[PDB]
């Protein structure tokens, strides 16, 4: 996994502001880029937390695990405290597609054993089976950054 | 401040935006620009309350906190054909079909 | 600048032209009478609804600001979701 902290040893202190209405997880990949949750936020709440120079984080909603945005984007590395000021790390809502949005409130109201039971075309089955997984979007972000480089 | 606005006549609804400081009668001129009638044959309405011309939006209870994008804030419309106005008639949306059972 | 979606309970939506083609389907239709598009099959409790995300959609893309939830009652949750497949938005 080329997604990964760098093993840097450096410190660095982050206030991650929650700025969603959603409870956030904090999700820290660790030098094998294998994701570690960390301690909930609940909306409109911030923390002072400890972490590393080229350390990643992403943020998901605790209970669905909907994509966050971190400053407008999908990844959070924090860099090196200029004049004893914390980095912040600024979890927002994206844009959800309206088709997304829908999705997520119908996953919310119904079970996943009753989605076949909806009078819905066969394709939307499928979409709301399709959850949102942080293992799914690391593979994505990977193509992503090799495309980059 | 945008405040977000469905101005709303019979089976008639325009989706747009104004300043919370903008007024009443410079509505009645957007709606001009769209429905092709002069503002001295428009009323607007907030419930069954007539606004007054030279009233803000914001004074008429359009704000940040009423007249969101994703919940915008209902003005009712009534036109003057020929003589006299007619009485303020918004026909409410279609009623949602009962919830599915797996939905309960 | 502003088109007419007319919802299947004859409900006349006039929308900005800029929102409403943020469905791909609604562009690929506007290229009824000119700027007008008849949706057989939603009715106005949903068209409605469509509308409000083009205008949230428009207001919070590419925003540095605080972004609120869009809202959908689970009354209307099925069939946005139905619309929302169509119209791809
Ligand atoms: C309260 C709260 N609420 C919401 S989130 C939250 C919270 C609580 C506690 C901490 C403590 N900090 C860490 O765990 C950092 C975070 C990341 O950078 C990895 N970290 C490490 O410490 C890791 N590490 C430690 C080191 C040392 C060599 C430098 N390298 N990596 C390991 C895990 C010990 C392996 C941080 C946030
Ligand atoms: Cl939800």
């Amino acid at each position: 996994p080329v997604l990964r902290s760098v093993n840097s040893r450096e410190p660095s202190q982050v206030i991650f502001c929650n700025r969603s209405p959603r409870v956030v997880l904090p999700v820290w990949l660790n030098f094998d880029g294998e994701p570690q949750p960390y301690p909930t936020l609940p909306p409109g709440t911030g923390r002072r937390i400890h972490s590393y120079r080229g350390h990643l984080w992403l943020f998901r909603d605790a209970g669905t695990h909907d994509g966050l945005l971190v400053n407008q984007t999908e990844l959070f590395v924090p860099s090196l405290n200029v004049d004893g000021q914390p980095i912040f790390a600024n979890i927002t809502l994206p844009v959800y597609t309206l088709k997304e949005r829908c999705l997520q409130v119908v996953r919310s109201l119904v079970k996943p054993e009753n989605y076949r039971r909806l009078d819905i075309v066969r394709s939307l089955y499928e979409d709301l089976e399709d959850h949102p997984n942080v293992q799914k979007d690391l593979e994505r972000l990977t193509q992503e950054r090799i495309a980059h480089q | 401040m945008d405040v977000f606005l469905m101005i709303r006549r019979h089976k008639t609804t325009i989706f747009t935006d104004a300043k919370e400081s903008s007024t009443v009668f410079e509505l009645k001129r957007i709606v001009e620009g769209i429905l092709k009638r002069p503002p001295d044959e428009q009323r607007l309405y907030k419930d069954d309350q007539l606004l007054d011309d030279g009233k803000t939006l914001g004074e008429c209870g359009f704000t940040s906190q009423t007249a969101r994008p994703q919940a915008p804030a209902t003005v009712g419309l009534a036109f003057r054909a020929d003589d006299t106005f007619e009485a303020l008639c918004i026909e409410p949306f279609s009623s949602p079909p009962e919830l599915p059972d797996v939905m309960k | 600048m502003y088109v007419k979606l007319i919802s299947s309970d004859g409900h006349e939506f006039i929308v900005k032209r800029e929102h409403a083609l943020t469905s791909g389907t609604i562009k690929a239709m506007l290229s009824n009478e000119t700027n007008e598009v008849n949706f057989r099959e939603i009715p106005s409790h949903v068209l409605s609804k469509v509308c409000m995300y083009f205008t949230y959609k428009v207001r919070y893309t590419n925003s540095s600001t605080e972004i609120p939830e869009f809202p959908i009652a689970p009354e209307i949750a099925l069939e946005l979701l139905m619309a929302a497949n169509f119209l791809d938005c």
